[PDB]
RNA sequence: GUUUAUUAAAAACACAGCACUGUGCAAACACGAAAGUGGACGUAUACGGUGUGACGCCUGCCCGGUGCCGGAAGGUUAAU
RNA sequence: GCUUGAGUCUCGUAGAGGGGGGUAGAAUUCCAGGUGUAGCGGUGAAAUGCGUAGAGAUCUGGAGGAAUACCGGUGGCGAAGGCGGCCCCCUGGACGAAGACUGACGCUCAGGUGCGAAAGCGUGGGGAGCAAACAGGAUUAGAUACCCUGGUAGUCCACGCCGUAAACGAUGUCGACUUGGAGGUUGUGCCCUUGAGGCGUGGCUUCCGGAGCUAACGCGUUAAGUCGACCGCCUGGGGAGUA
């Protein structure tokens, strides 16, 4: 979660929250408890993850 | 992977922020995979790891 | 165990019953027993003060020992009995120095249990301890407001009350009533909630069964005649008024509370 | 005054409006700036240009305390929080830590139904 | 008679109380005939989170073979002992001794 | 389900030698065994619908091999419900 | 069941049950120039007041008026 | 009589199978307090709502309830409904390896009995979040809706009832035979284990396909192919799964 750096620092360059958290943890509980529509969800994923 | 309180090993399946990292990434067969997690969470309960970065 | 009484005779229609076995079936202890003469709802002028009370069945008190202060000796359970001056029961034990006493029988109390009072008494229900000991938020029956004095919080059946803080020299306790109250961290307090919870739980059935706890009927308010109470007359049913006691004090809202000496001692009002 | 020299950015940014809270290493504000008391209320509010005027107006206002050294903390998710942080060190300010504090249940709490829009 | 492996952090302030307590706990397993296998006194190690708040506590590794009832009042002098905090006891995993 | 001490019991008990260990005797004094001790677990738990649904099918796979050696040789049924008091 | 002893026994009163409200104990409340007493040797699962009146299915909308409860900013406001 | 069906015993394996008890960490809400100050929240935009009686933000302490991120996977277990932190206790089943034992003890099953999501009902608790009803704000021609702000039953626990679902692989159960390929998961045997290998042999499961079948779509060794046993059900749409 921490970043730090030493003087040679210019940018803020913290690509450690496009790994965890920012981009689909918080968006994902926003909205409603189903059990439902992520077991479905999760089953197009599954079986659109094919070649 | 069978034992939680060599956490040299655990903490080397565990990311920065005290999450288990998933075995699509490191190998480890799935057996392997259940027993690290499951070793993974005892060891949090002791306090021997975290279970995130901001306690 | 509350018992749904079979409808054979009306009056019999509508009473559950509160029966409890474990009660001891017999004579009280005597000597703990004494002469509670009935009154009829009326002072030392004769007059009725308190009206609607009269009759009902004779009744001998029981000292119970709401002080709690043979300390440090242990106490065995010796049985459970029916007391008809409380809502709860009351368990008579006897100290290992061979004196019986009564004292207000906790939740899950039985016959042949040991209970402590006192400062260095164990933390289990029964035992009567300074507030200043046991922790907070625990479950506390039996309060006492002053210390040395006796208890007179949470009495009733199936009552507790909850310790919420230890500022200072005072503890906050929750009372029943949903009230936040400071008393005193020396005064004592035994562990536990009293115990007739299902006491909350029995009908009554007829009229009868009231007249023999010694509730004389309430005539109402509307019903009489302008003389007798504010609510009166009026050719048919006819209230119009705001509704009042029989002395014209304001019920339904109107808040009688002035004491301003403990109010120092009052944190939050019920609600 | 008070003179604290070090102190933490708290950025709150949400989806409708980011509110920045400069403090101290205790955890005392010292002075904070939202996005929507900067003008643009609305759909406006909710920009990383509104996010970064927020941070401007913050690091003002915190004048009379000689902060040098910060901590950034990060909140939620938002059109804020990446143009915030630029924003402070665009203001003089020596940016230390960065660290996202997002609250992440670990399955607590049931969300919202909604939006069926 | 089964395996047991029995961990317990101890307040630090009462680190020097440790091996009394030990004594007395291994002794409640020989009260029942059950033989203990290794035992471990980890020092005081630093948590990786703060429990009231509380940093750097004393662990003890106890690896027990014993019937259940003695580690079940084992388990309730550990609830009521306001030294320790966070025991935890398990499985049977048949008996080991090694270090870690 | 039940110890190797009280099978091997068991089993000395009611076969011919131990290693017959699939006599008909022998399995309905196991299917026995575990389902008096059953009987103590689901006097408490009794929400334990899982584990009864293994009871049933002791009691089931119990009551066919009763009605087996019942229309094989009587003589061993009467001498093994009367050992195990069951029939009430 | 009770009631107009002596023209009214009833659909009226009562009632179990329900609800609202007051009451933290030196309780509210009542009798009492006061002391005191009843409430109660009870303690909120208790006690007082008010309405409705077993049980079953239910109890909708209105807070502008009158009351009550709460608020404290401002206006007005006694003795001094 | 016999062992190739069915079952018992020995040793292990994997598992969110069940029931009871305890505990842990994040987060939401509430309460008390510190800093601090003019907005916060919300939306397509707004307003209702909260806020100088000091909100929101932020830090500390506490209470309480529910759910258990990451692992997590057309992964696993269960007859089905379903089951997801960690630990203990009680307990069911499955599968594998070699050997021993019983000896057809088997398959299906009308009536019968049991289990059976969710909502609902009864009694007693609990009540943080969410949220039928309800209220207000908008949107609109209208808006008894979608959207916003609140919000009660309910959701949670104990015991009893109900007895249903797109309770669905829209595919009854049991058994036998009939070309293949790529995986997943869990056992086991053999070989330089010369490593994250090579060769087999089981259990469960996913995707694609051959013959065959099928109205077609598709199914395709887990069949909707080729057969056998027993059960359940169908007979045009509506009326009506109603009286």
């Amino acid at each position: 979660i921490k970043v730090r750096e030493n003087e040679p620092f210019d940018v803020a360059l913290r690509r450690f929250k496009r790994s965890c958290e920012k981009a689909g943890v918080l968006a994902e509980v926003r909205r409603r408890e189903f059990y439902e529509k992520p077991t479905t969800e999760r089953k197009r994923a599954k079986a659109s993850a094919v070649k | 992977e069978i034992d939680y309180k060599d956490i040299a090993t655990l903490k080397n399946y565990i990311t920065e922020s005290g999450k288990i990292v998933p075995s699509r990434i490191t190998g480890t067969r799935a057996k392997y995979q259940r027993q690290l997690a499951r070793a993974i969470k005892r060891a949090r309960y002791l306090s021997l790891l975290p279970y995130t970065d901001r306690h | 165990a509350v018992v749904k009484c079979k409808p054979t005779s009306p009056g019999r229609r509508h009473v559950v019953k509160v029966v409890n076995p474990e009660l001891h079936k017999g004579k009280p202890f005597a000597p703990l027993l004494e002469k509670n003469s009935k009154s009829g709802g009326r002072n030392n002028n004769g007059r009725i003060t308190t009206r609607h009370i009269g009759g009902g069945h004779k009744q001998a008190y029981r000292i119970v020992d709401f002080k709690r202060n043979k300390d440090g000796i242990p106490a065995v359970v010796e049985r459970l009995e029916y007391d008809p001056n409380r809502s709860a029961n009351i368990a008579l034990v006897l100290y290992k120095d061979g004196e019986r006493r009564y004292i207000l029988a906790p939740k899950g109390l039985k016959a042949g249990d040991q209970i402590q009072s006192g400062v260095d008494a164990a933390i289990k229900p029964g035992n009567t301890l300074p507030m200043r000991n046991i922790p907070v938020g625990s479950t506390v029956h039996n309060v006492e407001m002053k210390p040395g004095k006796g208890g007179q919080l949470a009495r009733s059946a199936g009552t507790y009350v909850q310790i919420v803080a230890r500022d200072g020299a005072y503890v906050t306790l929750r009372l029943r009533s949903g009230e936040m109250r400071k008393v005193e961290a020396d005064c004592r307090a035994t562990l536990g909630e009293v115990g007739n919870a299902e006491h909350m739980l029995r009908v009554l059935g007829k009229a009868g069964a009231a007249r023999w706890r010694g509730v004389r009927p309430t005539v109402r308010g509307t019903a009489m005649n302008p003389v007798d109470h504010p609510h009166g007359g009026g050719e048919g049913r006819n209230f119009g008024k705001h509704p009042v006691t029989p002395w014209g004090v304001q019920t339904k809202g109107k808040k009688t509370r002035s004491n301003k000496r403990t109010d120092k001692f009052i944190v939050r009002r019920r609600s | 005054r008070k003179q604290v020299s070090d102190g933490v950015a708290h950025i709150h940014a949400s989806f409708n409006n980011t509110i920045v809270t400069i403090t101290d290493r205790q955890g005392n504000a010292l002075g904070w700036a939202t996005a929507g008391g900067s003008g643009f209320r609305g759909s406006r509010k909710s920009t990383p240009f509104a996010a970064q005027v927020a941070a401007e107006r913050c690091a003002d206002a915190v004048k009379e305390y000689g902060i040098k050294n910060l901590e950034v903390m990060v909140k939620g998710p938002g059109p804020g929080r990446e143009s915030t942080i630029r924003a402070l060190n665009a203001a003089g300010f020596r940016i230390t830590n960065i660290t996202d504090v997002t609250p992440i249940p670990h399955n607590g709490c049931r969300p919202p139904k909604k939006r069926r829009v | 008679m089964r395996h047991y492996e029995i961990v317990f952090m101890v307040h630090p302030d009462q680190s020097e109380q440790v091996p009394g307590m030990i004594e007395r706990y291994t002794a409640a397993i020989t009260g029942a005939e059950g033989k203990i296998h290794r035992l471990e006194d980890w020092g005081r190690r630093q948590l990786a989170y703060p429990i009231n708040k509380l940093h750097k506590a004393h662990y003890v590794l106890m690896n027990v073979e014993a019937p259940q009832e003695v580690i079940d009042e084992l388990e309730t002098t550990f609830r009521f002992n306001d030294a320790v905090i966070r025991s935890m006891v398990m499985r049977t995993k048949h008996a080991v001794t090694e270090a870690s | 389900s039940l110890s190797t001490e009280a099978t091997a019991k068991i089993v000395s008990e009611f076969g011919r030698d131990a290693n017959d260990t699939g006599s008909t005797e022998v399995q309905v004094a196991l299917l026995t065994a575990q389902i008096n001790h059953l009987q103590g677990h689901f006097a408490e738990h009794k929400k334990d619908h899982h584990s009864r649904r293994g009871l049933l099918r002791m009691v089931s796979q119990r009551r066919k091999l009763l009605d087996y050696l019942k229309r094989k040789d009587v003589a061993r049924y009467t001498q093994l419900i009367e050992r195990l008091g069951l029939r009430r």
